């Protein structure tokens, strides 16, 4: 009757109100991370086996603390009670109460978990990794319950956007330490099990948003001191949220206390190798995979991705003046230079050049080059600069006055216009009308465009899913061949183009491709497999017709970077542009029936074909650094014979130091680039294609894993989903047979046509209707949590009639 | 070469981040200020402090590279200034 | 919910020792995970207190690989043997999930006190 | 008829630009703003008022002799 409540709330503040109806359970729709031989996935199910009573405060106002009493088999009763009794003393275990109540002539046992919360961490993770601005009720509720905002914030519609309303981050960051507290308690819990000798798998949906744990129905016992928690799906599903909410922001504070001043690090310190290990051991103690703070010690490209993922997170703690080239005073001809002998990447840690020498008699052409290209001598000998127009970390002002570059208007071709209106054009109410012009720009147009790099935030990636998506994406690139080429095999169409800074003072690229013999070029190339050459990048405005008055800007990369990137990549790049019928359609012309062939190829044999196309908002400036690194690592997977392992790492490091986190020379001043692609580097149109395929693949993974496995009817796709979950979160090395099988499934039901971030998809309509391939909401969610942009469905098109492509 | 030989010798191994060399050893600062309100919280008065040093203002020029006397950077006189002022200053001692 | 080991894998008799060719002949409870891309056995169990090396001949016979193991895992079992105080070894580098499945099958179908 | 306005605004900003008006940052900012707002208009009665406001920037100098160029 009602004595049930007086029994549930047992000895502690009986301010309970039923939520169900007497003694019957209360069903809810909540996100579970479940795997057990009949279904795997991370999806919203319907919970049915819990009566739920909410505590009220004094004042008879309702408080966010519930008593959740579960009903089950009489053994699971004693099993869970044994394990709890072994585990009760941990501060991170919600208080349980096991009792038996008789409904009729049946002493049925209940397990009452006390004072828990409305939503568990899985609801937070799901709500942020499956965002849908039409249906975000639980996210609004989580946000207002913990005083991150207040419901009138959601009348500011466009609140969820990252580009519009960039204040949303300040809102999400208010969950930060809450999340951080959870992490801490997890470690405690792990230690608890490892002492009590309990073996089990931790899932995110068994821990409320205070931090406490419950649900021991699937744990077992071993000899104490030798228990083992399994925390792969927990940490890796949670990873994208640690940088979204900035969980670790309480680590730059004097004693990890948010009410204390910032730590004032020594300016000259750059190592931070012990700090990263202490952070890893404080938060990810039981993550059982070696973490190399400096990725020089990594073993392959997958270990590099793994450890750079953690560096991405741990580098948001350390002062931003400690990244970038590490200079040093060398003596050449008895005169002291300051030159760069290393680098400190936010993703790769500290990297030291191998061939640095102090007393050199005279410089060669190659050394003159690699010293005129370094930003070291340039920045060291310029005025300090505090540019309060942007938020990007300015560095120096190589001049005495800022340069304000404008854009002119286009010239009018009056004769063609008069002729066009003679033939009866431009009449009022016609359909064809002028919309493309030359928009002029005022002085502060260059930097006000560079400032868009403020849309590039530190994004941590789901590592156990990225490590599978990289295998599938690499499988998309098996048809080609690549490797290093000698200096006499590279091809440079149009040698008369600018050579970057400072080389553009003395001549175009022709001068530097003429003055260095093939042996000089080859020595320079083989130098960058043992050393890091940081370079500068100019930012240039474009003068071209367009339909929108936003200024455009391209990154003029120095000749010292292109000259070597060409030799590293050109064999593969030209084997991509010379293949027909593939997924990447760079190089395929549209004339002479190229268009018809491309479309008939993308419509390969898909059974209920629809066509779909999306759009990446600010693709080049919002691209996370982990995905740029993955793109370059996929492009460098063809060097398995030409290059050694240290050579491949040092080429990757040169790529990052030159076209990822380089020093941009805008106006007349050196600023730091936070991340994202430089649009004028040697491999942009192909790195963009790799990134495009990566996002499409992960959209498919998310769409298949987040589906109620019990409702899938095709008993092959169910087993494919089960195997996919295992291959992500249970396996640790590649499973080439299943990689091939997923790639075949994708090519069957989700064929693509990819140019450098432009894409068409012919997909099986009746699968996407059942959530077995990516729809467009899946792309929206994926870009939200893995790209920090909101993709409005006004830029994505869909077409249901194939006879109009 | 005295202000930068001194910071390098305190480094444990000789390597220092580049981003701090103009910070700790530059003798001239150039602030770019978009609007007067920002000018107030930063370069106010004939001397200010930044990067844990004390700078004294000298010449102040606007977008047209013509000199501005510090008396004109008022509140209501601001709309008659080409507004990204470039305040250059020297490290004081 | 999330389950440790739906359907485990099983036993073999193998050779071990303390290092190098201290490999004797047959002497260890080699708990196998057999995937058809080569048998990756997971666990060692023994009544030899401190083993550091184990060894299995390759399927081609011309090769034979040595496997280095963790410190022992003490325990005591019930059976017609009475109690059996035995020592368990995880091949070093065994990730937490493989220890999980092994200890699961152990505490499921192995008598222990 | 609006297309006539947009084309002549292009021409107007070109002639202002070669009169060295972009050496007065705020003047060039206002001219650029008016020119870009004419090219984006959609009803010809606000493009015309921004056009008179933009032309006044030329009529206020003393570089283009006006009476001689209205030779009709
Ligand atoms: N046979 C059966 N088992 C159930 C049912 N509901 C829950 N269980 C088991 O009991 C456990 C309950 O898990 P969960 O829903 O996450 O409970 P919670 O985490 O404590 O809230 C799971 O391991 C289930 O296998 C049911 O309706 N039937
Ligand atoms: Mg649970
Ligand atoms: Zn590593
Ligand atoms: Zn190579």
């Amino acid at each position: 009757a009602q004595s049930f409540l007086n029994r549930v709330c047992g000895v502690s503040a009986a301010r309970l109100t039923p939520c169900g109806t007497g003694t019957s359970t209360d069903v809810v729709y909540r996100a579970f991370d479940i795997y057990n031989d009949k279904v795997a996935g991370f999806a919203k199910f319907l919970k049915t086996n819990c009566c739920r009573f909410q505590e009220k405060d004094e004042d008879d106002n309702l408080i966010d603390s519930y008593f959740v009493v579960k009903r089950h088999t009489f053994s699971n009763y004693q099993h869970e009670e044994t394990i709890y009794n072994l585990l009760k003393d941990c501060p991170a275990v919600a208080k349980h109460d096991f009792f038996k109540f008789r409904i009729d002539g049946d002493m049925v046992p209940h397990i009452s978990r006390q004072r828990l919360t409305k939503y568990t961490m899985a609801d937070l993770v799901y709500a942020l990794r499956h965002f849908d601005e039409g249906n975000c009720d639980t996210l609004k509720e989580i946000l207002v319950t913990y005083n991150c905002c207040d419901d009138d914030y959601f009348n500011k519609k466009d609140w969820y956007d990252f580009v519009e309303n960039p204040d949303i981050l300040r809102v999400y960051a208010n969950l930060g330490e809450r999340v951080r507290q959870a992490l801490l308690k997890t470690v405690q819990f792990c230690d608890a099990m490892r002492n009590a000798g309990i073996v089990g798998v931790l899932t995110l949906d068994n821990q409320d948003l205070n931090g406490n744990w419950y649900d021991f129905g699937d744990f077992i016992q071993t000899t104490p001191g030798s228990g083992v928690p399994v925390v792969d799906s927990y940490y890796s599903l949670l990873m994208p949220i640690l940088t979204l909410t900035r969980a670790l922001t309480a680590e730059s504070h004097v004693d990890t206390d948010l009410t204390k001043p910032y730590i004032k690090w020594d300016l000259l310190k750059y190592d931070f190798t012990e700090e990263r290990l202490k952070l890893f051991d404080r938060y990810f103690k039981y993550w059982d995979q070696t973490y190399h703070p400096n990725c020089v010690n990594c073993l392959d490209d997958r270990c590099i991705l793994h450890c750079a993922n953690f560096n991405v997170l741990f580098s948001t703690v350390f002062p931003p003046t400690s990244f970038g080239p590490l200079v040093r005073k060398i003596f050449v001809d008895g005169v002291p230079f300051v030159v760069s002998t290393g680098y400190h990447f936010r993703e790769l840690g500290v990297v030291h050049n191998q061939d640095v020498n102090l007393h050199s008699s005279r410089l060669s052409f190659k050394e003159l080059l690699v010293y005129a290209a370094d930003p070291a001598m340039h920045a060291a000998s310029g005025n300090l600069l505090l540019d309060k127009r942007t938020t990007c970390f300015s560095v120096a002002a190589l001049t005495n006055n800022v340069a304000f570059q404008t854009v002119k208007p286009g010239n009018f071709n009056k004769d063609f216009y008069d002729f066009a209106v003679s033939k009866g054009f431009f009449k009022e109410g016609s359909s064809v009308e002028l919309k493309h012009f030359f928009f002029a720009q005022d002085g502060n147009a260059a930097i006000s465009d560079y400032d868009y790099y403020r849309y590039n935030l530190p994004t941590m990636c789901d590592i156990r899913q990225l490590l599978f998506v990289v295998e599938v994406v690499d499988k998309y690139f098996d048809c080609y061949d690549g490797g290093c080429i000698n200096a006499n095999q590279v091809i440079v169409n149009n040698l008369d183009k600018s050579a970057g800074f400072p080389f553009n003072k003395w001549g175009k690229a022709r001068l530097y491709y003429d003055s260095m013999s093939y042996e000089d070029q080859d020595a320079l190339f083989a130098y960058t497999k043992r050393n890091v050459i940081p370079t500068i990048t100019q930012m240039n405005l474009k003068y071209a017709i367009s339909a929108k008055n936003r200024a455009r800007t391209v990154a003029g990369v120095s000749i010292c970077s292109t000259m070597t990137n060409r030799q590293f990549h050109q064999k593969l790049l030209k084997s991509i542009a010379a293949t027909r019928g593939a997924t990447v359609v760079i190089g395929t012309s549209k004339f002479y029936g190229g268009w018809h062939n491309m479309l008939k190829t993308v419509y390969s044999d898909v059974e209920n074909p629809h066509l779909m196309g999306w759009d990446y908002p600010k693709c080049d400036r919002a691209m996370p650094n982990m995905l740029r690194i993955m793109a370059s690592l996929v492009l460098a997977r063809k060097h398995t014979t030409c290059c050694s392992l240290s050579h491949r790492f040092y080429r990757l490091a040169n790529e990052c130091a030159q076209v990822l986190s380089e020093m941009v020379m805008c106006g007349g001043s050196l600023y730091v680039k936070p991340g994202g692609t430089s649009s004028g580097d040697a491999t942009t149109a192909y790195a963009n294609s790799v990134f495009n395929i990566c996002q499409a693949v992960t959209a498919n993974v998310n769409a298949l894993l987040s589906t109620d496995g019990n409702k899938i009817a095709d008993k092959y796709v169910r087993n494919l989903q089960h195997r996919l979950y295992e291959c992500l979160y249970r396996n640790r090395d590649v499973d080439t047979d299943f990689v091939n099988e997923f790639y075949a499934y994708l090519r069957k039901h989700f064929s693509m046509m990819i140019l450098s971030d432009d894409a068409v998809v012919c997909f099986n309509s009746t699968y996407a209707s059942q959530g077995l391939v990516a729809s467009i909401k899946n792309f929206k969610s994926v870009l939200y949590y893995q790209n920090n942009v909101f993709m409005s469905e006004a830029k994505c098109w869909t077409e249901t009639d194939l006879t109009k492509g | 070469n005295d202000a930068l030989n001194n910071i390098i010798n305190n480094a444990r191994d000789g390597c220092v981040p580049l981003n701090i060399i103009p910070l700790t050893t530059a003798a001239k600062l150039m602030v770019v200020i978009p609007d007067y309100n920002t000018y107030k919280n930063t370069c106010d008065g004939t001397t200010f402090t930044y990067a844990s040093a004390l700078w004294e203002i000298q010449q102040v020029v606007d977008a047209d590279s013509k000199i501005v006397q510090l008396s004109e950077i008022s509140m209501d006189n601001s709309p008659n200034l080409a507004w990204p002022l470039i305040v250059t200053a020297l490290r004081a001692n | 919910n999330n389950e440790l080991s739906p359907v485990a894998l099983r036993q073999m008799s193998c050779a071990a020792g303390t290092t190098q060719t201290a490999c004797t002949d047959d002497n260890a409870l080699a708990y196998y995970n057999t995937t058809k891309g080569g048998r990756f056995v997971l666990a060692l169990l023994s009544d030899l207190q401190d083993l550091k090396w184990a060894r299995f001949p390759k399927s081609d016979g011309t090769g034979t690989i040595y496997t280095e193991l963790e410190p022992p895992c003490r325990f005591v079992t019930d059976t017609p043997k009475g109690p059996k105080v035995k020592y368990l070894y995880f091949i070093k580098g065994l990730n937490n999930l493989n220890r999980g499945m092994v200890l699961g099958s152990l505490a499921a179908t192995v008598r222990l006190q | 008829k609006m297309s006539d306005v947009k084309c002549t605004s292009v021409v107007l900003l070109s002639v202002l630009q070669q009169l060295r008006v972009e050496s007065s940052s705020k003047l060039w900012a206002q001219c650029v703003q008016l020119h870009n707002d004419i090219l984006l208009a959609k009803d010809t009665t606000e493009a015309f008022e921004k056009m008179v406001s933009l032309l006044s920037v030329l009529l206020s100098m003393q570089g283009a002799v006006d009476i001689n160029k209205l030779c009709e």
